């Protein structure tokens, strides 16, 4: 089981600030076909998860371009350049390269008090 | 256009069983991967089962956790995904979600609203 370590657990932000979430796989995540199936998800309160980025870096259609993903080896980062109220929720990174497929523990992006 | 609607959750005592359903429309079913993911009330999304499209022989892959207790299947005539769950227990109580892949290389590009499963008498 490839472990996905997500950090931080809680990321308090102010609307309009940049924000970075990171992941850390315990082994390579390169599928045998060559692709790295690393995606990012966003679960808003009460809603079902939504696909943000796939294959480490490809922003899914319809997703605000303030979202972007990157990384190499076992380090992956999901960046939000300008946090909007609608971006508040729980983010999950996920690897779908090696079985069993694995999510990170989640990162709660919330309003900073 | 793309629709996924789960159904089959409920309240059940330990050791019992249920069959989840995932009705879909808006796309040619047989050509996409389908999956079941659950989220216990605290907690983190957890991948459970997955089944590929026709071009991949409808191959499946299970999470050890539900191995030999859960079984996924798909009715291609009706475009419906199912999940037979046996010998249920506390750690199985959660919201279950069905999801379909993306042709450009993504799992769970679309999710159903999910149904609830509560175990514990
Ligand atoms: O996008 C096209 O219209 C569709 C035809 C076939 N696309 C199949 C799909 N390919 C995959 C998929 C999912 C995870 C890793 C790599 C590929 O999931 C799908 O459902």
């Amino acid at each position: 089981q490839v472990l996905m370590t997500q950090t931080p657990l809680s990321l308090p932000v102010s609307l309009g600030d940049q924000a970075s979430i990171s992941c850390r796989s315990s082994q390579s995540i390169v599928h045998s076909n060559g692709n790295t199936y690393l995606e990012w998800y966003l679960q808003k309160p009460g809603q079902s998860p939504k696909l943000l980025i796939y294959k480490v870096s490809n922003r899914f259609s319809g997703v605000p371009d303030r979202f972007s993903g990157s990384g190499s080896g076992t380090d992956f980062t999901l960046k939000i350049s300008r946090v909007e109220a609608e971006d508040l929720g729980v983010y999950y990174c996920f690897q779908g390269s090696h079985v069993p497929y694995t999510f990170g523990g989640g990162t709660k992006l919330e309003i900073k008090r | 256009e793309v629709k996924l609607v789960e159904s089959g959750g409920g309240l059940v005592q330990p050791g019992g069983s249920l069959r989840l359903s995932c009705a879909t429309s808006g796309f040619t079913f047989t050509n996409y991967y389908m999956n079941w993911v659950r989220q216990p009330p605290g907690k983190a999304l957890e991948w459970l089962v997955s089944i590929r499209n026709k071009a991949n022989g409808y191959t499946t892959d299970y999470s050890a956790s539900v191995k030999g207790r859960f079984t996924i299947s798909r009715d291609n005539s009706q475009s419906i995904l199912y999940l037979e769950m046996n010998n249920l227990r506390a750690e199985d109580s959660a919201t279950y979600y069905c999801a379909r892949g993306y042709g450009y290389g993504a799992w769970f590009a679309y999710w159903g609203q999910g149904t609830l499963v509560t175990v514990s008498a």
